[PDB]
């Protein structure tokens, strides 16, 4: 009918239905939300600074961070003493190591935030980081995993949060075939929590297991020995394609200098006990002997160069690309996010978020009239086709079917998946249970777990209960996890668990007010005591923590990380 | 005197580049000024340093005179030239510049303030003794007073009224000895137009032609008037085309125009360059003062072509800097002699077919006319824009000025014709076609045109060439090829190719069909408006693969069967196809075909809309009943165990509520009927 184009015009124009046009009006509601978000990011963006240069914050105005006041002078004294030795006490080794003008990720940050409670009731162990810093680094045109042991040995070298971080880094590198670089500085072991860190599985032995399984798959790895690595820490220099020992302060020992005493205590110099022995000794241990920190870093870079990965990365990830920005300003991402601590769940939207994040502000909807709860479709993220699952409302059987169908197509055509978690939302109606809802949930989870597609999840907010099993979860092998500040990970019910557990717990009929004070308030305190900031990341649950505004850059880092894969 | 090494400019545009250029010859520094962005503009690429001033609105930019003065003081500027517009006429700014110690370029603040009010200015000229036609004498105290001064103060009778342009009291009563009709006319004018009963009488002129002499003065009491000018042609008080040598003007008169002009400028006191404007009636043969401007005009380079001083080319801006230098002149009024004739025309980025409304858009391709000497004529073009620039809506629409100096008027007018034709711009409609129409058919080559000359010939003008069916053929072909490989590598079986283009010419859709026979991409045909023919087409190099807003600009060749051949540079986009060639310029709008492609739902939506589940308890409805809902806002929010679960209906049309907040409703209830707006 008076309409005869050739699909384009209708396409390739600034007027295709594919795009999205949710324009906000900045009203009170927007302000209430936008403002809060701002109230939810300032310190997130801040604590980072405090742990960075940990314990030395000369401004002394860090009231925006709820961190307790710490003895700045002690940390400054320790840093001065350490830097007088001739080694750089910072993450400086990293940004010296990575090529200028390139990107970085800082995979796990704020690790071990106020984790352990000391004997002093008001004092926690001052683990500003997990004892290491981990991030994806691009060296000499080669993408690599960077792990650096921090010089914080006051509490002890490695904790249940340190070895877990190291093992997570090793698993990520092995999955993605990114070579690792380890910067080694250790105080040995922790002889206090040794039962928690040494024996059992997924412990310090699995590091040695991984450093051999990698070299089986011919994924070369490199370690730099800046200081002592004793107590089983001396095997990494031994198990290494290339290793670096600094001329003066680089030391490797299987038995400590105190250990020779009380067992043939003919004590001699710490150099002769296994440290950097530049005298043409009989031992052929340690590939590189470098006179200075810069010399060692330079030789590490030079060894990284001769791996032939530059051609493969350059072919797989195009270095010269034209950035395509979204149609709407990314600062608006905080506004559509609702507020917090609201008796009844507030309202929420997804279209706006996806239209703000994706390229050209576009989307490819599958069936949206049907199973209106769940959202699935294709997209574009900086030159790469992506699939997104974002959740909105209370799940039905049909939503599970649609999810299974989408995941089937994505696995069929080798399209990566992105997850945006939300509430559990399993209806409890009797008719729904009689309609085989459990079978359809199984249909969804089977497809989720069976998918060989790389998978990344990011918390939008309100991910509580067994609903994440429908979409995705840490136990379903997501190659990366990141989080927004307004996140709560809890039991099958965030608010309802309060009501349900109020009924069935040794309660007399009378004393109703005192009981709800003792029951409902207490369970609310329990189920929102956990949050994005503490229960997560600090314990390497969903290790990555980010800002809602800069999500697309992070996801693009992740996707470039997962295309060197076999 | 005071040395000058730094020059400051206020305004932007053609004047900025002009002031900047001569500056190079005097070997003086330059400074540029620009609004938000506006940094790719040419003038800033011509100066030595440029400073951003602030927000686009003229209140925010180029009007903060105090901020400009403070910035100039920080730069230790020697001189400032305001130019025309913005702070061109503001005595406070000039006084502040004088207090700061910078040599202001132009008249003193006293002259500007005095000429700001028309009443005090005309008072000054009346005291000076210059023939001035006033606007009023007293009031209508007595009806016999009208007969008393009718033959006294002004024999020509201008009855009119105190105000209002109706003027039915005039009756065009040019006959003196009128006493029974003038009073009746005035009394019938007073009816339904009472206003104030005071009536003013003046001289009435049948014809009007505008004259404006130029003048120059140092600060050491010495000056010399430049040659006269004509501004008869103007539409809606906007200058269109002007001539420095007023054709049909006796030499003796020229001389006298000067003596009158110098008297007025001396009386008020004046320094620098300026222009006195007159009003003239051929029938009376006398000139009467109308207004003067204490500011450099835009028409300065025009009068220059008809005046030489000591046999050397004259530069008007040069002297103004030398006047600011404090040096005295070197020539009397005599050293200046006229030589030949010249004409000028202004091009405006407006649409003649429309209500002369300015348009803003990127400049795709700008042809530049030959700005060199040849034959018996000199032709020049001055433009304040170049390729890749974009017109700003805040500024006035002004592209370039074209001037044709010659030894005789004929040569000058003829020269322009060809030049006006040659200059070409693609991207925005212009009035260039209008100006050429103003030059060909109107027999104003004689030289006699009145102030209202444009008004009567409006029927004759506003006319453009008819788009021949052939023009569609080249225009249609370019859009395909300048977009894709249509007709390139095409192939079918036992058949022949076909591809069609729809043009929305005027308010009627136009269809053109193109097809081939044989194995030839070369042999092509056409059928538009039931007219069929054949031609061949050979393209050029392929350019602009990115096909951005500028899209593709390529030359084309078309050999039609009859025998002709053509060359066409086509910058085609989805919105339109522009073809430039010996035919001229024509842009053909492509039939628009867009209408929410997808969301095209005419469903009635009678019932069972935004139904809520069993728990119900609707509340906090934020939509007004009977208001259009095309975007999917939250029509109703129902709560089921803390489940807001907003429905978010996207059905277009107004929504009618049958429920109220706080009312518990049953499962799948008809909360509202979302129906098409009827
Ligand atoms: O419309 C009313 C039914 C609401 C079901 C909400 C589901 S049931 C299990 C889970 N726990 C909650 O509190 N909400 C979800």
């Amino acid at each position: 009918y008076a309409h005869h184009p050739i699909d384009y015009e209708r396409s390739t124009s600034k007027s295709p239905n594919i795009l999205r046009l949710p324009a906000n009006t900045s009203d009170p509601t927007y302000q209430e939300n936008m403002a809060r978000m701002e109230g939810l990011v300032e310190q997130l963006r801040a604590r980072v600074r405090y742990v960075q240069a940990g314990g030395v914050v000369p401004e002394e105005e860090a009231a925006k961070a709820g961190v307790s006041i710490s003895s700045i002078e002690a940390d400054d004294r320790v840093r001065k003493l350490h830097l007088s030795r001739g080694k750089m006490l910072a993450r400086d080794r990293i940004e010296r190591l990575i090529d200028p003008g390139t990107r970085f990720l800082e995979l796990s940050q704020l690790a071990g935030w106020d984790l352990y409670w000391d004997d002093k009731k008001k004092e926690y162990e001052r683990c500003y980081s997990g004892g290491i810093v981990t991030g994806i680094g691009l060296v000499n045109g080669v993408r690599c995993m960077l792990v650096a042991n921090d010089a914080t040995v006051k509490g002890g070298t490695y904790y249940p949060i340190t070895v877990k971080k190291h093992l997570r880094a090793q698993k990520i590198a092995e999955q993605n075939h990114l070579p690792c670089i380890y910067l080694v500085d250790s105080g040995g072991a922790n002889l206090s929590r040794q039962d928690d860190v040494f024996p059992d599985e997924q412990h310090f032995g699995r590091i040695f297991y991984n450093e051999a399984q990698m070299s089986i798959k011919s994924i070369s790895q490199i370690a730099v020995v800046m200081g002592s690595c004793t107590a089983g820490g001396a095997y990494v220099p031994a198990m290494a394609d290339e290793n670096i020992i600094v001329a003066r302060n680089g030391t490797i020992f299987l038995g400590g200098p105190p250990l020779v005493l009380a067992a043939t205590g003919e004590k001699v110099s710490s150099e002769e006990l296994g440290g950097a022995d530049v005298h043409c000794r009989i031992s052929g241990v340690g590939d590189h002997y470098a006179t200075d920190d810069l010399h060692a870093l330079y030789l590490a870079r030079r060894a990284v160069a001769n791996l032939n990965l530059k051609e493969h990365n350059e072919a797989r990830n195009p270095t010269d690309v034209k950035p395509v920005p979204p149609l709407y300003d990314p600062r608006e991402l905080g506004g559509f996010i609702p507020d917090m601590l609201s008796d009844v769940v507030k309202s929420f939207d997804v279209r706006a978020i996806i239209a703000r994040i994706v390229d050209g502000s576009r989307f490819d909807e599958f069936k949206a009239l049907y199973g209106n709860t769940l959202v699935c479709g294709f997209a574009r993220i900086e030159g790469m086709q992506v699939g997104i699952i974002a959740n909105q409302g209370i799940l039905y059987s049909e939503s599970a079917l649609k999810g299974a169908h989408f995941i089937g197509l994505c696995t069929q055509r080798n399209v990566p998946l992105l997850f945006l978690q939300n509430i559990t939302g399993f209806m409890v109606g009797k008719k729904y249970e009689e309609g085989g809802i459990a079978r359809n949930g199984a249909r969804l989870v089977m497809a989720v777990s069976s998918a060989p597609v790389p998978k990344v999840t990011v918390l939008i907010g309100g991910s509580y209960g067994a609903g994440n099993y429908g979409m995705c979860g840490r136990a379903f092998e997501p190659r990366f996890l990141f989080m927004w500040p307004n996140a709560r990970i809890s039991v099958m019910g965030g608010t309802q668990a309060a009501t349900v557990l109020t009924l069935t717990n040794r309660n007399l009929k009378n004393a109703s007010e005192a009981e709800i004070a003792a029951f409902k308030d207490k369970v609310k305190k329990k189920y929102e005591k956990e949050g994005s900031c503490y229960y997560s990341t600090a314990r390497l649950w969903d290790d990555g923590v980010i800002a809602p505004e800069d999500t697309r850059v992070v996801v693009a880092e992740a996707l470039r990380a997962t295309r060197l894969a076999p | 005197e005071r040395k000058v090494e730094k020059l400051l400019v206020a305004n932007r545009g053609e004047i900025a580049c002009r002031v900047f250029r001569t500056c190079r010859e005097m070997h003086i520094r330059t400074v540029a000024l620009f609004c938000e962005a506006e940094r790719n503009a040419k003038h800033v690429a011509e100066a030595d340093e440029a400073v951003c001033i602030g927000p686009p609105p003229a209140v925010n930019s180029y009007l903060r005179g105090e901020h400009i003065i403070s910035v100039a003081k920080q730069l230790n500027v020697d001189a400032i030239h305001p130019g025309y517009g913005f702070l061109s006429e503001n005595a406070s700014f000039a006084d502040a510049i004088t207090r700061s110690g910078i040599e202001f370029i132009g008249p003193p603040a006293s002259a500007i303030s005095l000429m700001g009010s028309k009443s005090e200015s005309k008072r000054i000229m009346e005291a000076a003794g210059v023939p001035v036609v006033p606007g009023y004498y007293g009031e209508n105290q007595n009806v016999s007073f009208l007969a008393e001064e009718a033959k006294k103060v002004g024999f020509p009778i201008l009855i009119k009224a105190v105000s209002g342009g109706g003027g039915k009291g005039m009756k065009i009563v040019e006959r003196p000895e009128d006493f029974t009709f003038m009073l009746e006319s005035a009394k019938r004018e007073a009816t339904n137009f009472f206003k104030d009963d005071r009536v003013i009488l003046e001289r009435y002129v049948k014809r009007s032609r505008h004259i404006e002499c130029q003048i120059f003065f140092d600060k050491h009491g010495r000056g010399v008037f430049f040659f006269e000018r004509d501004c008869s042609v103007q539409r809606r008080y906007q200058k269109v085309l002007e001539e420095a040598p007023a054709p049909h003007l006796s030499m003796e008169t020229r001389q006298r125009i000067g003596e009158v002009a110098l008297q007025a400028a001396k009386a008020v006191g004046y320094v620098g360059a300026g222009t006195v404007e007159f009003i003239f009636d051929t029938s009376t043969g006398e000139f009467y003062f109308m207004e003067m401007n204490t500011r450099l005009q835009v028409e300065h380079p025009v009068t220059e072509e008809v005046c030489r001083i000591k046999g050397a080319p004259l530069d008007l801006v040069k002297l103004q800097i030398k006047t600011a230098m404090g040096k005295p002149l070197t020539f009397s009024q005599e050293d200046v002699t006229l030589v030949g004739s010249c004409i000028e025309a202004r091009v405006y980025a407006e649409s003649p077919e429309r209500g002369f409304l300015p348009e803003s858009g990127p400049l795709t391709f700008i042809r530049e006319p030959f700005q060199g000497v040849r034959g018996p004529a000199r032709t020049r073009l001055d433009t304040g824009f170049r390729e890749g620039d974009n017109v700003l809506i805040h500024y006035d629409p002004m592209l370039a000025k074209v001037i044709s100096w010659g030894r005789s008027r004929e040569e000058a007018l003829r020269g322009l014709r060809q030049a006006l034709g040659e200059y070409k711009v693609a991207g925005i409609n212009t009035n260039i076609e209008f100006l050429k129409r103003c030059c060909e058919t109107p027999e104003f080559a004689r030289g006699g045109v009145t102030t209202n000359f444009i008004s009567e010939h409006e029927s004759q003008l506003l006319k453009s060439p008819v788009v021949t069916p052939e023009v569609a053929a080249m225009a249609a072909t370019a859009w395909l090829l300048n977009r894709c490989d249509n007709w390139r590598g095409a192939f079918r079986l036992n058949s022949d190719t076909n591809a069609t283009v729809h043009f929305y010419i005027d308010d009627h859709p136009v269809e053109v069909r193109l097809h081939t026979e044989g194995a030839n991409y070369h042999k092509i045909f056409f059928s538009v408006w039931d007219h069929d023919g054949s031609f061949e087409v050979c393209s050029g190099p392929v350019t602009s693969k990115h096909r951005d807003q500028k899209s593709i600009v390529n030359d084309f060749t078309f050999l039609f069967e009859n025998g002709m051949h053509h060359t066409v540079l086509a910058v085609a986009t989805e919105g339109d196809v522009t073809v430039i060639g010996s035919f001229g310029l024509h842009q053909l709008r492509l039939l628009p075909l867009t209408d929410g492609f997808g969301d095209s739902s005419t469903a009635g939506g009678t019932s069972t809309k935004i139904v809520s589940p069993m728990p119900g308890k609707v509340s906090k409805l934020l939509v007004k009943s009977g208001d259009l809902v095309e975007k999917g806002q939250v029509l109703v929010i129902v709560e089921a165990m803390k489940m807001e679960h907003p429905v978010r209906a996207l059905q277009d049309g107004r929504v009618s509520f049958l429920v109220k907040e706080g009312e518990v409703v049953g499962g799948d209830h008809v909360l509202a009927t979302v129906a098409e707006e009827e």
